[PDB]
Order: structure tokens, then C-alpha cells, then sequence
RNA sequence: GGCGGUGGGGGAGCAUCUCCUGUAGGGGAGAUGUAACCCCCUUUACCUGCCGAACCCCGCCAGGCCCGGAAGGGAGCAACGGUAGGCAGGACGUCG
């Protein structure tokens, strides 16, 4: 599957992108932080720098994408969960 | 009605972009176009021109020829279409001083009565005093739902309700409000289910005023049937009939009336969309389009197809023009393209240009930040190429000058 | 001459939130708020014309852009059409 920084960026809208409720959502959503999270949850991703969200076509804001075959919003909670959490 | 409306769009709907048009792909439009209309009960052998005057039309001298590919046929339709529903001559004259006379006549069965009412709320926004005059029988409940109207509003009214007749309960009235009376609607139209006897009426009733206007209330519900009403009405009024058909809301068949009365040269200068005097404006062909294939309108194609003339008239329309602008600029980038900055350095030049406002184009200093990396959003490019567009744009400009 | 432009209801739609969903674009279901489209009721609060805020106002979305192997779909700028709001006339209402 491909994530899309928009699904968790507390600063955007639903309109614009966002999947999780205002809790996670965690503020300037890097992809390292997206690409590290799956890390740590047994997942193996690949960062793409360069591609855009229809939704924000002006804008490179790549997207990460993992072979996972499970219900995609639960694992977009799962990254903010863990994104919060951060030393 | 709308389902017409509805199974229409449903066409220019089929022209999108995917696979350009190779000739034919017309034809799977109208063979629709047209079954709508037919379904829309408009007299086939309207509909079998209409749909050959797209034919040579659109798959012969067509070509982006114009507003490019779809967007033409798309026109073609609309331009023509409309044509059928009514050339033009909308234009309802008033009072040239400050009296008038309009009569009103119809088969029963109609709105005739209440069309009454209508009209008078309609010159009473136009800026006029109309008054009305109940010149022929009416049912014991037409009291019950006339009056009243004429008192939704200010309108007065003469009516006969202890003694009756016609010739002078219809002198009187006329020879009496007139203390007021910018305009006169006579709502004298018999009973009569057939026009004959509808002309005859009418008529005794026209020696003992000068009419302006004689109006033909018809009725959608009776479809296509609508125009062999209008002749006998246009071959019997010294063109000085003017059709008004209404309940084009209560019918399939309707819109296929005024095609009919559309073929009669009579003209239509009003129509029915419900029963509260708000839904009754005059009739006007283009927007009752606008109404039907919904979408972008008329005027929708003013600067993308009167900025493109033979191109010997334009191309050269610039020779004498020298004195720079940014539409002006457009203007060139469309004879270099075509007619032989690399490709695509000049598509993409068109392509930003193409997203600024004509406030922006016409004298074009007032572009910074905010609207820049708007037009360089709005047009899929960078701030930068933008920029190069205004540089290029501001070196030709100081450059073009003098003689 | 002056001065004035009314309240609302219904649903589409749109904005923001919440929930589920599809290994992209996406799709379903709701709450709240609404001017914009449709229709009704009330009112003098309506007419005809030109303007209207570039965009953080609506529709419509050409091109162009984006996601897609495609099919197709997204965002959306001009233009165009409208809101809010203005300049005229005109008519309705008032003269407190």
C-alpha cells in the first residue's frame, strides 16, 4: 500500500487528506517518521521523495509505500500512536 | 420537461476528451440528441433536420475549428438546438405612453384564467399599472381563484357576477379604469375547446379596441398538438399574436410543444413553469437551454472563440499592432506554435498565460507573490516558469515600441 | 425628492468534525454549520443593466497538473455563471 503524508497531518484537513481524528495526528508528518514507525512494527518500507497527492498535486510530498494486507486505517493509527511517543 | 434535460446531458456528456473524435462518434450523440427530443414529443421531422444540420456541420467542415474539439460539437448542438426552440423575439413591447391593451385568449382547458392573473404580475414588476377585465364567462369557484389573485396583488379587476355580457362589460371597464392604467389585460377568451370558435369571439372584441397585443395562451401538456394552434392563430392575427404556453411542469410532452409553436413564425413571449406567479419568466431561448443541458451556458465561449478569426485577420491584426499587452502576447504565441521558442516552451507560455484574469493580462504590473503562485498552481507549472513568462513577457513589451 | 431592501422551511450541494472501507486516485455512513443551485410559504423588499474578491466565496471546470498500465478518478486556475457586496435607473414600501 502507499501512505500518503496527508492521511496524518494534523494541520491538514479531512477534505485535504486527513484519516486519523485529531489525536494522532501528528503535527509536520515526515516521511521518516512514517518510514520508521513501520520500521519498528515489523514492516518493510521504501520512501518515494518525489511523488504527489492528487490533492496537493502542486506539491512533492511523496508517499511510502509497504506490503501489508490488513485494514489500512488501523495501521495509520498505529503509526501516529507511535509517532507521538518520541524521546 | 426535464427528463429531456435529464436523457439530454446525458450526450454532451458522452463528448469528454479520451479518445478524440474520429468522425463518427458524433453520430452516437445524435441519434440520442435526437431521441431525446423525439421522446421529448417534438415533431420528428423537426428533429431528422436538426439532426442533419450537425452532420454538414460537424464531421465536414469541423475541426477544432474554433473553441477546440469537443467544446465545438458541444456548441453545435447548442446553437442549432436553441434555434429549434425558438430563434428570437422574446422582446414583450410595454406601453409607448401610458395606455396599452393586450387580449388574452386560449382554449379551455388551459391556464388562460389564471395566465390572467400571471401576466399582471408580471408588468407590475416590469414598472406598469395593469388592470384586468373578466371579459366572458366564469365558473362559480373562477371567483374563488381570480380575485383572490388580483388581490395578491394590487390588480383591479371588472368583473360580472348579477348580470353579463361581453361588448360592454367590457366597454365600460375599459372606458372606466383608466384613472390608473398603464397597461390592460382583457381576459375574454370564451369557453371554447376548439380555436375556431375561440377567433370568432375574438375579433367582435377587437373592432371595439386597437390591440397591441393579442396573447395565445396554449398548453404544454398538449405537446407538438400546441402549434396547429399557433397557425390558426398567426393566420388569423395581424401579427400581432404572441404566444404564451405554460404547465411546463406538468408534462413529458411539452418541450415538444414549443418546437411546434416554434416552427410557426408566431412568436413566444412567455411560459408556464408552475402556479406561483414567482416561476413565470419571459421566454428567452438561450437560457431556457442553459435550464436544459445544464452545464456552462451561452456566453460561455465570448473569449475563447471571438479571439480566433481566420488568422490572416488576426495574424495580421497584430502587424499593425505593436503597442505590447499580455493578451496581446497570447495572441502571438497562437501564430508561432502554429503557423511556424521551442514546442514546448510555447505551449507552456500559453498554458500559464491561459489562467491569469484579464485584470491580470490587460497591464499586468500587479502580479507578485500570492497571485503568481496562484496562476503557477492554477496552470500545473512552477513560481518559476511563471516568472519566466512575465520576464519574456517584459522584454518584448519594452522592446515593442515606437513606429 | 429623501430614505429602505424582509423573515423563514425542505432537500441537493458545499465547509469542518467523527466512523467504517479499498494493497493508489478512491468508497460508504453520519453529526453540525451554511448565503450560492431546486422548489414552496411570508413580505414592498422585487425588477433591467453594468460591476463584484485573483486565490484563502459558490458552481462550472477548457487547458495544464497530479494518482494510475489503463479504464478512471483527484485537486483546481482563467473563462463563464452565481453569492456576499456596489453603481445606476424603474417599481413597490415609507416619510418617522
Amino acid at each position: 500500500m502507499i501512505i500518503w503524508p496527508s492521511y496524518i497531518d494534523k494541520k491538514k484537513s479531512r477534505r485535504e487528506g486527513r484519516k486519523v481524528p485529531e489525536e494522532l495526528a501528528i503535527e509536520k508528518p515526515s516521511l521518516k517518521d512514517i518510514e520508521k514507525a513501520l520500521k519498528k512494527l515489523g514492516l518493510e518500507p521504501k520512501i518515494y521523495r518525489d511523488k504527489r497527492y492528487p490533492r496537493q498535486h502542486w506539491e512533492i510530498c511523496g508517499c511510502v509505500e509497504v506490503d501489508y494486507k490488513g485494514n489500512k486505517l488501523q495501521l495509520l493509527k498505529e503509526i501516529c500512536k507511535i509517532i507521538k511517543g518520541k524521546n | 420537461m426535464d427528463k429531456l434535460g435529464e436523457n439530454l446531458n446525458k450526450a454532451l456528456n458522452k463528448l469528454k476528451a479520451a479518445a478524440f473524435v474520429d468522425k463518427k462518434l458524433i453520430k452516437e450523440v445524435i441519434k440520442d440528441i435526437q431521441r431525446a427530443l423525439i421522446q421529448a414529443d417534438v415533431n420528428v421531422k423537426l428533429v431528422l433536420k436538426m439532426s442533419k444540420e450537425i452532420e454538414r456541420r460537424a464531421l465536414e467542415e469541423k475541426t477544432p475549428k474554433g473553441l477546440s474539439k469537443k467544446e465545438h460539437i458541444i456548441k453545435i448542438v447548442y446553437e442549432e438546438l436553441v434555434k429549434l426552440l425558438g430563434e428570437e423575439a422574446k422582446k414583450l413591447e410595454l406601453n409607448p405612453k401610458k395606455q396599452n391593451v393586450i387580449l388574452l385568449v386560449g382554449i379551455q382547458g388551459s391556464g388562460k384564467t389564471t395566465t390572467a392573473a400571471k401576466l399582471a404580475r408580471y408588468i407590475q414588476k416590469r414598472g406598469l399599472k395593469p388592470a384586468l377585465i373578466a371579459a366572458d364567462t366564469y365558473r362559480p369557484a373562477a371567483y374563488e381563484q381570480l380575485k383572490q389573485l388580483a388581490e395578491k396583488i394590487h390588480v383591479p379587476i371588472y368583473g360580472d357576477e348579477t348580470r353579463t355580457k361581453s361588448p360592454v362589460d367590457i366597454v365600460k371597464e375599459g372606458m372606466e379604469k383608466f384613472k390608473k392604467a398603464d397597461v390592460l389585460i382583457i381576459d375574454t377568451a370564451g369557453r371554447h375547446k376548439e380555436e375556431k370558435g375561440l377567433l370568432e369571439e375574438m375579433k367582435q372584441i377587437k373592432e371595439i379596441t386597437n390591440p397591441d397585443e393579442i396573447i395565445l395562451v396554449i398548453d404544454g401538456t398538449i405537446g407538438q398538438q400546441a402549434g396547429i394552434q399557433a397557425k390558426a392563430f398567426k393566420e388569423a392575427v395581424g401579427e400581432i399574436g404572441s404566444i404564451i404556453v405554460t404547465k411546463l411542469d406538468g408534462s413529458a410532452k411539452g418541450g415538444g410543444a414549443l418546437s411546434a409553436v416554434a416552427e410557426t413564425k408566431a412568436p413566444i413571449k412567455f411560459i408556464g413553469i408552475g402556479e406561483g406567479i414567482d416561476d413565470l419568466e419571459p421566454f428567452d431561448p438561450k437560457k431556457f437551454i442553459s435550464r436544459l443541458l445544464g452545464m456552462g451556458d451561452l456566453e460561455s465561449l465570448l473569449e475563447k472563440a471571438e479571439d480566433m478569426v481566420d488568422e490572416k485577420t488576426e495574424e495580421s491584426i497584430d502587424a499593425i499592432m505593436r503597442g505590447k499587452f499580455t493578451l496581446n502576447e497570447l495572441m502571438t504565441q497562437l501564430e508561432a506554435i502554429e503557423n511556424m521558442l521551442t514546442e514546448a516552451k510555447i505551449k507552456k507560455y500559453k498554458v500559464i498565460i491561459s489562467s491569469m484574469t484579464k485584470e491580470e493580462r490587460e497591464n499586468p504590473k500587479i502580479i507578485k507573490a500570492s497571485r503568481i503562485r496562484r496562476i503557477a498552481r492554477g496552470s500545473g507549472t512552477t513560481e518559476n516558469d511563471v516568472r519566466e513568462v512575465l520576464r519574456y513577457y517584459e522584454t518584448t513589451k519594452n522592446a515593442i515600441d515606437k513606429l
